[PDB]
């Protein structure tokens, strides 16, 4: 039994699980859901006049829980739609040849140049990407510039809700919006196919029907928005952010690098983290990320058609340098990505 | 037109004729004083007189019969008979075809015969069937005990509002009485279960067996309707149910009947007179049934004879036709009726020996014969579930034979005597007692009798069979097996005024009649009722309530009793 | 009512699921009176084939998914 | 004006929530039938007048009384005739056929031959655990579709009876139960089901011999994969029948028409029985005409059997011997009636090949595949539209169906009453 | 040729014309195979082409058509006349032909549907 | 003894009903006697001498009567029914039914035999040489017991449903079974020589042999330790335990 947003409720978001992607702002055919601090809160003055004048719309509905990546697909539409979904890809490394990505990017830029390319090419209208305020508290836009693009290379640790930017299908297609792009944790790329593997979908009018390219991103985990703040960290010196084996490493403008140990970080990983088992993401068209390739350049893993025609333009054009992965860097990536799935078996087991 | 019947010994219970040697004249299917000489004449010297047979309990029509007969070709083969210039072919014995059904009876010398149970929303099945099987009168019982608006009207206390539904669901059914089946069960089975005894609630209707019972008991009343409510009790077919039965019956002695008959009619006791805990320590307790009913005169029963051999039982107790389907690992046939109550249908063989068994067949004998009141114990075997009507003449002849009673007992196991007291009885019914067990009893618990039915009195229906038996130089007790043979092969099968059988072979096909109650209640009544089960159709039903009332194109001769609030 | 609209495509067989399931009908069912044949259903089945009532529909999702013959559809026209 | 509570002619659900528009004496339309029924209603061209073949093997326009007497000498004079189809007319008509039959010492054979007459051999080994449809949409919380398609075959069903409909005892509708389909190929009917279990052609009863195995606690008996499916996937699905409330199988032609044949719904039934010694459990077969239960119904009443033979002036029962399609292989039938069923497009070819070389009488509103094999055609008032009848819902339940036209066609008890009566004239009855 | 598994059924198409079977639609709904993309795909034909689907008891031709649902080996032609010339006319000792499940063989064809009176005059003498 | 000769004299296609002819039934009859003995063409209720030329040699006992029909009678059904004694030899093909209710004597069937060949077989024997159809040694439609006793042997293959509901007898079968023998086997022993598959469904009792391959087993099998018959290492196994049976169903290695 599914029970919409009352079971989000109850299941996810009191439970501590939510990874506060979006995704069910953006799915909700009402437009009860909306995202507030990077928490989902649902209308309910609105949701009681539809109710008491037009009565229970959310009875059959349910479309908020099944497209939630923190609630089991249970019907076997959605599972047999998911596991087509699900796709290996050859793992090689990149790195962009335009230089004013290369000085902001994280690696090696591959996810700025593809998404420079797709606007370039006018293959889409727009991309949904993570900028970042003063604070770096992470900021979602739906970019169309170049200058939008080079202002969210780089890694933030926090959360950026992907979808926040898509809750108004109605405004983007109002504004010419036919073809978006996106790049986001698996949790995220997760939770699109989640979307489109509900039956009927295609005729829903939600913006998973004009998501034309997903990258996801590599990812071991992310912390709650106080990590910056109650760590004591001089915000204005830091240049950028990076996680590794030494744990946190917040470079600063001096050149020097203040080094938070793994030890430390516990406290602040996110409770919805704990319980995730996907590093790789099997569901993005491409997956990017830094392990298995040298420093300053980006492991990509092709996995669908459209992923293998677009990174093919990006090298028939020169728009990006390859190289092979080693087999010490293949069975790195193939170790990353257990030691998440034993966490996850191990930390789901333990409730 | 005119037939006079003379120099028979005339056996009227109804009337009060006690093997008086008297005429029967007959005049346009009506019992007159008196024929012209053109009648015809059938000398009847040296043979028996008695009204034409009536059965009160019998599953002779609709959904459970044809599941049977379905599930059951081996039956169907084993009594096949074919085509003549006068009769449609045959088939089954615990289920015969509607053809053979209504030969059978006519047959065996019975003129009407009443289904036991009607579901309403299947009871279109029943008058379907009721409509091809030939000459006997007939009628049926509807279902009451587990239906969602007699619990909700029990629920409320509202018996003006539960006498609307019941008037309402007889003409809806073209039903003649109330029937109640394990009351609460029907509903508890929906889920698997059912109720533990009389005051177990009834899961999601908050009511008990007890409340629905006396409610539809004085829902009966406020009616006026012929017949008592029909019951057949909590607890069927498990040991030391006896006491269910009997405390049942006490729960009653405060309900004042309508009419002067009994205010409940308790049937096939044979199932319900069970001692013991176990069925290690199983024992008959009609001793303590009769003991009741001897200081009751509210009551009636009918004994649910066993016959040794085939059976197939048939109620609305689906949770006890489960159960004993397990126990054998029989063929098990389930029909849950919607709102309303449960079906179950199961083969059973009755064996001798089987200790089970040969007491279950001790109890009905001895509930007739440790009841004084020969008016008190109907003459019945629940057919099929009991055994088929065609055996009606082995019970005739152990009830007036002793004789009998102990050649029979001789072929049982040692602990029947050890579990039962039938060895100690020797009481034996005579000729007249037979007459009331046979049609003047089941005649007047329905309230037929004041209809034409079940007796020879003049304004009476000319319904007369006649045996083959001089009661003046024949023991009953020494001949026995001349006593059954009587039963089962009358000289004469008259309906009508029509002789439609002789020495078991028909003679004549004509059509019968279905008997059904159209009872009145206030108007109000009826709206209170109609706001509940109106909402009942709009999201429960799966049929249209224009739909459900079984139409006059199914009941093309009726004979409309009128009842009704006064 | 909203900015888009809900409608039927030919591929509708008249199953009624979507008519059954629909808030603004199950609504009018809980009426003091309900007639299926002059109730203002948000959506009903006449000829095999489902049509709405743009007067009265939501345009919320629950005919779309629940359409065994993916024949419901959303509409916006910028 | 407008007919309220009329009942569809379709297919076994005989939906009575219909209500017709009439103009004209015409239909205009058709509220809440779906696509398969409103069609049926709405009308096709039908065949205008009675016809009889002549030499030249052309049917030529006959009268009422030319044709019914050319039918009537037809079957009087036949040793070996058949009467075929009545899964689509009244009980009243089928009641005539049963009499007409035995007159003329013929063999009458239901649909149910080529369709659930498997299912009614099953229920003659085991009986059937069923329940009127009104049960399973009260309380049934678990729902298996057993190799049947009703998105194609009964399109209301879902929405009347057994899924989005909120019950007494589900106060929510689909969101309170679990449907899960078992076929061999991925149907619209799994598609929007919670589970659907793809099973290999004609491994049914392995599959419910091991699911029926594993509810009485016999597992150990079962292998790793039973016809390619693995053990564990068969527990599943045991402990899902065995953990719900209140369970329902709907099953169809999968299992009936596929190999091992009436043994599939027997292990069925066995498996029903056994589950209802840990929950409550029920099965239906989910009947395909709208008055294929009917037939059944009226033979076994009147006669004690389904369907039978009535050559020697008594009832005899055995498929295989005595179906449609044996008798036919078997190239026995000398004469045959086509009456509310289309032969010649739903028998296989070897069985046409022989029916094609006897005299045939259709009695059918439509041509269509048997129309050309006929040697006399009358035309005949549908029931449900243009006259009234009886007819049985795939549950038992039985309503009267309702006229919505006028018309001049004779109706099947008409037409079925003057052939009775020539045939009795040839016998000297 | 490639070997398949034939099952025959309902479809909404057929059904809705079942009582018109000498119209266009319902030779359209029944005179059909429908096939999985594998089977297609080896097939090297596009939807429309005519097929020649044979079993041990009949063959005939019909355009085929796709059907995602439908695993490898696995083929549906709607129940009616053309299903009925390659299903096995066996009883199976219960008077149940086998309709569902019949062995056969797909192949591409340059030969064409016959309508249904045609099919019906080749079981006529 | 007394020898009956039966030539068919005809060929028509429409099955005949001669339950009339048994050992029992044509003992001390004369020629015309056996001619005018009742056997029905469909609805048409006629003699056998329409359909046979009877031959009479003798006049016995039914135990020391045998009758030999000198030709195929793929049309004339239930002949051997209910007979005690005596022997029938058939020279060619037989409809269905043949030796059905038997309690003894002997019937030969040269030929293949129709559907329900033996079926609720009380004692004799049966031997049929060519084939047989379904419901080899089975019983009627809804009854618990089909076979009760006697041997019948197929020296051919036999069809589906091979000693359905058998409680007693012997079937054997020198070449292939159908689907599904020893259904619901109650007391019954079955022996296939040659291949079958999902053998004994619902067995309570008895034994079922297969020295062919068994292409499918009902998972309802417990399987036992191999077990040798006269030197022959077979593959052993208990049920259906599922149906609370004991039965053993052997299938060579
Ligand atoms: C929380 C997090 C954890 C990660 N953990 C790992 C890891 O354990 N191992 C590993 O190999 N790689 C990890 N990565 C990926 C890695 O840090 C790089 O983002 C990746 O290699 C792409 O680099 P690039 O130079 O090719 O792309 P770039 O050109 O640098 O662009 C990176 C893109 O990521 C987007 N982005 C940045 N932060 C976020 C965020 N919080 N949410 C959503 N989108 C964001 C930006 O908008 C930008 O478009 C992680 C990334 C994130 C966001
Ligand atoms: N549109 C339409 N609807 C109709 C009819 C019609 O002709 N057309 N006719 C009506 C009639 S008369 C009837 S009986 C009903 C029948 O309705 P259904 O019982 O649904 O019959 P089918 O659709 O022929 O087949 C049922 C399903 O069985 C599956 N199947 C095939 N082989 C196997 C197998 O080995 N195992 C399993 N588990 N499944 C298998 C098929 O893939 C198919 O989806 O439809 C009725 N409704
Ligand atoms: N290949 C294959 N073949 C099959 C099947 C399959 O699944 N696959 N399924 C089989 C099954 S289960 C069945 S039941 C059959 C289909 O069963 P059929 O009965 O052959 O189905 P229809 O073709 O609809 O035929 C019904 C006929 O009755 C007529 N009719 C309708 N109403 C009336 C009326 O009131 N009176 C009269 N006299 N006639 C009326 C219609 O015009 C129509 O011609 O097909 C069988 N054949
Ligand atoms: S169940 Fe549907 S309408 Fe209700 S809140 Fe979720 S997405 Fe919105
Ligand atoms: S979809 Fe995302 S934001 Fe909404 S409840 Fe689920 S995890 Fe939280
Ligand atoms: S660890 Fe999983 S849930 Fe946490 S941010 Fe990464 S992909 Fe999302
Ligand atoms: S729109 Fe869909 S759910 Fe509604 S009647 Fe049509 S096919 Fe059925
Ligand atoms: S969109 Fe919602 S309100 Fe409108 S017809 Fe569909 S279910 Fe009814
Ligand atoms: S589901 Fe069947 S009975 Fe109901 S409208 Fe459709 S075709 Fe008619
Ligand atoms: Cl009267
Ligand atoms: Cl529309
Ligand atoms: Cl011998
Ligand atoms: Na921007
Ligand atoms: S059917
Ligand atoms: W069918
Ligand atoms: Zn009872
Ligand atoms: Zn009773």
């Amino acid at each position: 039994m599914m029970n919409g947003y009352d079971q989000l409720v109850e299941e996810v978001i009191d439970a501590g699980i939510c990874v506060s992607c979006g995704n069910c702002a953006a799915v909700c055919p009402l437009q009860y859901i909306s995202m507030e601090e990077k928490k989902p809160v649902q209308d309910r003055e609105k949701r009681d006049e539809i109710e008491k004048r037009s009565g229970l719309a959310c009875n059959d509905c349910n479309l908020c829980a099944m497209s939630c990546p923190r609630i089991e697909p249970t019907y076997f539409w959605q599972k047999r739609e998911l596991k087509r979904m699900e796709h290996e890809g050859e793992v090689k490394a990149a790195r962009t040849t335009y230089k004013p990505i290369q000085d902001v990017c994280q690696d090696g830029g591959i996810v700025t140049t593809l998404f420079k390319y797709l606007l370039d090419s006018g293959r889409v209208d727009g991309v949904v990407v993570s900028q970042y305020n003063g604070d770096y508290n992470p900021v979602p836009v739906l970019a169309k510039r170049e200058d939008d693009l080079l202002r969210a290379a780089g890694t933030r640790y926090t959360v950026s809700p992907a979808y926040s930017p898509l809750t108004d299908i109605k405004q983007l297609k109002d504004d010419g919006y036919e073809r978006i792009a996106i790049v986001g944790t698996p949790c995220q790329i997760y939770a699109l196919r989640k979307t489109q593997a509900i039956y009927n979908s295609q005729r829903l009018l939600i913006p998973h029907n004009i998501i034309t390219f997903a990258i996801g991103l590599f990812c071991a985990e992310e912390f709650d928005d106080r990590i910056l703040q109650d760590l004591e960290v001089d915000i204005a010196d830091v240049t950028g952010f990076d996680v590794k084996k030494e744990g946190l490493i917040i470079s600063l403008k001096s050149g020097e690098k203040k080094i938070i140990p793994h030890e430390d970080l516990e406290e602040y990983v996110r409770e919805g983290c704990k319980i995730c088992s996907d590093f790789n993401s099997p569901y993005a068209d491409i997956s990017v990320g830094s392990v298995g390739s040298p420093p300053g350049w980006s492991t990509v893993i092709v996995r669908t058609e459209t992923g293998r025609e677009i990174y093919q333009k990006l090298l028939e054009k020169g728009l990006i340098e390859e190289t092979t992965v080693d087999e010490k860097g293949l069975k790195l990536i193939d170790k990353m990505a257990q030691k998440k799935i034993n966490n996850a078996q191990t930390k789901i087991k333990e409730r | 037109s005119e037939l006079l019947i003379k120099n028979g010994k005339v056996f009227d219970p109804i009337n009060g004729v006690k093997g008086d040697l008297m005429d029967i004249a007959i005049k346009d299917g009506k019992i007159v004083e008196s024929v012209s000489s053109g009648a015809k004449v059938i000398d009847a010297s040296g043979m028996t007189v008695m009204a034409g047979g009536v059965d009160a309990h019998s599953h002779i029509a609709g959904g459970k019969v044809n599941v049977g007969r379905i599930m059951r070709p081996d039956d169907g083969r084993s009594g096949l008979k074919p085509r003549t210039k006068i009769t449609r072919p045959c088939s089954g014995y615990t289920v015969p075809n509607t053809f053979a059904m209504g030969y059978r009876y006519a047959e065996l010398g019975y003129t009407t015969a009443f289904e036991a149970a009607i579901p309403i929303l299947k009871a279109r099945h029943t008058h379907e069937e009721f409509e091809d099987i030939p000459i006997i009168d007939k009628g049926g019982l509807t279902l009451f005990g587990s239906n969602w608006q007699v619990m909700d009207a029990v629920r409320e206390g509202d018996l003006e509002k539960l006498a609307a539904y019941v008037a309402w669901g007889l003409r809806a059914s073209r039903g003649y009485g109330v029937k109640i089946v394990n009351p609460g069960g029907g509903e508890a089975w929906g889920f698997g279960k059912n109720v533990r005894g009389l005051d177990d609630p009834v899961p999601g209707f908050d009511v008990t067996p007890s409340e629905i019972i006396l409610a539809l008991a004085r829902a009966n009343e406020m009616l006026n309707l012929p017949h008592s409510i029909h019951l057949h009790c909590n607890r069927l077919g498990t040991p030391g149910n006896y006491e269910t039965t009997i405390e049942t019956m006490r729960r009653l002695e405060k309900i004042k009947p309508s009419r002067d008959r009994q205010v409940v009619h308790v049937t096939h006791v044979t199932f319900n007179a069970w001692g013991g805990t176990h069925f290690g320590n199983f024992e008959s307790k009609a001793d303590a049934v009769a003991e009741y009913l001897n200081k009751s005169d509210h009551v009636t029963i009918d004994m649910g004879q066993l016959i040794f051999g085939n059976a197939t039982t048939m109620t609305a107790d689906g949770p006890v036709q489960y159960a004993n389907a397990r126990l054998l690992g029989a063929k098990w046939g389930n029909g849950d009726v919607e709102l309303e109550d449960a079906s179950g249908v199961v083969p059973l063989f009755y064996m001798r020996k089987m200790y089970v068994h040969d007491i279950m067949w001790a109890i009905g004998l001895e509930l007739a014969l440790l009841t004084n009141d020969p008016w008190q114990v109907l003459l019945t075997t629940d057919h099929p579930n009991g055994g088929p009507f065609v055996n009606y003449p082995e019970v005739i002849a152990l009830l007036m034979s002793a004789k009998k009673r102990e050649e029979e007992i001789a072929k049982l196991s040692d602990k029947m005597q050890e579990r039962t007291c039938l060895s100690g009885i020797d009481r034996e019914f005579d000729w007249y007692d037979i007459a009331i067990k046979t049609r003047a009893a089941h005649a007047k618990i329905l309230g037929l009798h004041e209809y034409g039915k079940g007796h020879l009195g003049v304004g009476a229906d000319g319904d007369v069979t006649i045996y083959n038996i001089n009661t003046e130089s024949v023991d009953p007790s020494v001949e026995h097996a001349a006593v059954k043979k009587a039963f089962q092969l009358p000289a004469y099968t008259i309906k009508g005024g029509e002789i439609v059988a002789k020495e078991g072979e028909i003679t004549a096909t004509p059509t019968g009649r279905t008997f059904w109650v159209d009872a009145r209640v206030p108007e109000e009544y009826t709206t209170r009722m109609m706001k509940d089960l109106e909402w009942k159709f709009r999201k429960y039903y799966s049929v249209k309530m224009a739909n459900y009332m079984v139409q006059d194109e199914y009941v093309q001769h009726p004979v409309v009793l009128e009842a009704g609030v006064n | 009512m909203s900015f888009k609209k809900v409608k039927v495509s030919e591929e509708c067989v008249g199953c009624g699921v979507c008519e059954t399931v629909c808030p603004v009908n199950n609504l009018l069912e809980d009426g003091a009176e309900f007639d299926p044949d002059r109730a203002k259903l948000a959506i009903k089945v006449t000829n095999g084939e489902a049509a709405v009532d743009e007067e009265v529909c939501l345009t919320c999702g629950t005919c779309t998914f629940n359409c065994p013959s993916g024949a419901v559809y959303a509409e916006y026209e910028p | 004006v407008e007919i309220t509570d009329a009942i569809c002619s379709f297919c076994g659900s005989l939906c009575d929530d219909l209500t017709v528009k009439v103009e004209d004496n015409r239909i205009v339309d058709v509220r809440r039938a779906c696509r398969l029924g409103a069609k049926k209603i709405l009308g096709h061209e039908r065949i205008p007048a009675p016809m009889i073949r002549d030499g030249s093997g052309e049917l030529v326009e006959a009268s009422y009384d030319e044709a019914i007497d050319r039918a009537a000498e037809i079957l009087a004079g036949s040793k070996r005739p058949l009467l075929y189809g009545w899964a689509s007319t009244s009980c009243e008509a089928q009641s005539k056929g049963i009499l007409l039959a035995e007159i003329i010492g013929g063999v009458i054979d239901n649909t149910a031959s080529v369709c659930h007459g498997p299912s009614t051999l099953a229920v003659q080994e085991k009986g059937l655990p069923t329940a009127s449809l009104g049960q399973m949409k009260n309380r049934a919380d678990l729902v298996i579709f057993w190799g049947c398609n009703p998105v194609h075959a009964h399109p209301r069903h879902m929405s009347r009876y057994s899924v989005y409909k909120k019950g007494f005892f589900l106060d929510r509708g689909r969101q309170n139960r679990k449907f899960v389909t078992v076929d061999v190929r991925m149907t619209d009917t799994a598609a929007i089901s919670d589970e659907f279990i793809q099973i290999e052609q004609g491994s049914d009863y392995l599959i419910v011999s091991a699911i029926r195995a594993l509810v009485n606690g016999k597992g150990d008996v079962v292998p790793e994969t039973v016809a390619g499916v693995p053990k564990e996937e068969l527990a599943r699905v045991a402990e899902m029948m065995t953990s719900c409330r209140f369970g329902m199988i709907l099953y169809g032609m999968g299992l009936t028409q596929s190999r091992s044949k009436y043994k599939n719904i027997d292990i069925a039934l066995s498996l029903i029985n056994d589950l209802n010694t840990k929950t409550k459990f029920v099965i239906t077969p989910m009947r395909g005409h709208y008055n294929v239960t009917g037939f059944g119904q009226v033979c076994s009443w009147q006669t004690g059997f389904p369907t039978v033979d009535l050559a020697r002036g008594v009832p005899y029962y055995n498929p295989g011997e005595m179906s449609a399609n044996d008798l036919l292989m078997r190239d026995e039938v000398d004469s045959a009636m086509i009456i509310a069923g289309d032969a010649g497009a739903h028998f296989p070819a070897a069985s046409i090949r022989n029916l094609a070389k006897v005299p045939l009488v259709q009695i059918d509103p439509y041509p269509n595949a048997t129309t050309e094999l006929a040697n006399v055609v009358i035309p005949a008032a549908i029931v449900g539209i243009e006259c009234e009848g009886t007819a049985y819902r795939m549950d038992g339940v039985s309503l009267r169906m309702r006229k919505l036209v006028e018309s001049d066609y004779l109706s099947d008890e008409e037409i079925l009453d003057r052939i009775i009566e020539k045939v009795r004239v040839i016998k000297g009855e | 040729k490639r070997d398949v598994n034939i099952v025959t059924g309902r479809t909404i198409k057929q059904g809705a014309d079942i009582e018109n079977k000498l119209s266009r639609e319902y030779f359209e709904a029944c005179a059909r195979c429908e096939v999985g993309p594998e089977d297609l795909r080896a097939l090297g034909i596009s939807e429309g082409s005519n097929v020649r689907i044979s079993t041990d008891f009949g063959s005939v031709v019909v355009p085929v058509a796709l059907c995602e649902g439908n695993p490898t080996g696995i083929v549906f032609i709607p129940m009616g006349p053309w299903a009925n010339a390659v299903v096995n006319p066996d009883t199976h000792g219960c008077g149940m032909p086998g309709f569902k499940g019949v062995p056969g063989t797909i192949e591409p064809t340059d030969d064409t549907p016959l309508d249904l009176k045609s099919l019906m005059k080749l079981y006529k003498e | 003894m007394q020898t009956v000769t039966l030539t068919p004299r005809k060929s028509s296609k429409i099955s005949v009903e001669a339950e009339t002819i048994t050992p029992d039934n044509f003992a001390g009859k004369t020629v015309e006697e056996i001619e005018k003995v009742t056997v029905w063409e469909g609805n048409n209720k006629t003699t056998l001498g329409e359909f046979f030329e009877v031959a009479l040699d003798g006049s016995d006992t039914p135990e020391n009567t045998k009758i030999v029909i000198e030709g195929s009678i793929p049309r004339v059904k239930r002949v051997g029914e209910g007979m005690s004694a005596g022997i029938i030899l058939i020279n060619g093909d037989v409809d269905m039914h043949v030796g059905a209710k038997m309690r003894g004597g002997r019937i030969t069937v040269k030929g293949n035999a129709d559907s329900w060949a033996g079926r609720e077989m009380k004692g004799g024997e049966l031997i049929i040489e060519g084939n047989a159809e379904y419901y080899l040694g089975a019983g009627y439609r809804g009854e618990s017991c089909g076979m009760r006793g006697g041997r019948i042997t197929v020296f051919g293959n036999a069809r589906d449903y091979v000693g359905e509901h058998m409680c007693g007898g012997e079937i054997i079968i020198k070449g292939n079974a159908g689907l599904m023998p020893g259904i619901s086997n109650n007391g019954g022993k079955i022996i296939i020589e040659g291949n079958t598959t999902m053998p004994g469904g619902e067995m309570k009792k008895g034994t079922i042999i297969i020295n062919g391959r068994v292409d499918e087993l009902v998972p309802v099998y417990q399987q036992e330790e191999d077990e040798e018959l006269d030197g022959v290492s077979y593959k052993k196994y208990t049920g259906d335990v599922v149906a609370g049976g004991k039965g053993t169903l052997y299938i060579k290695a």
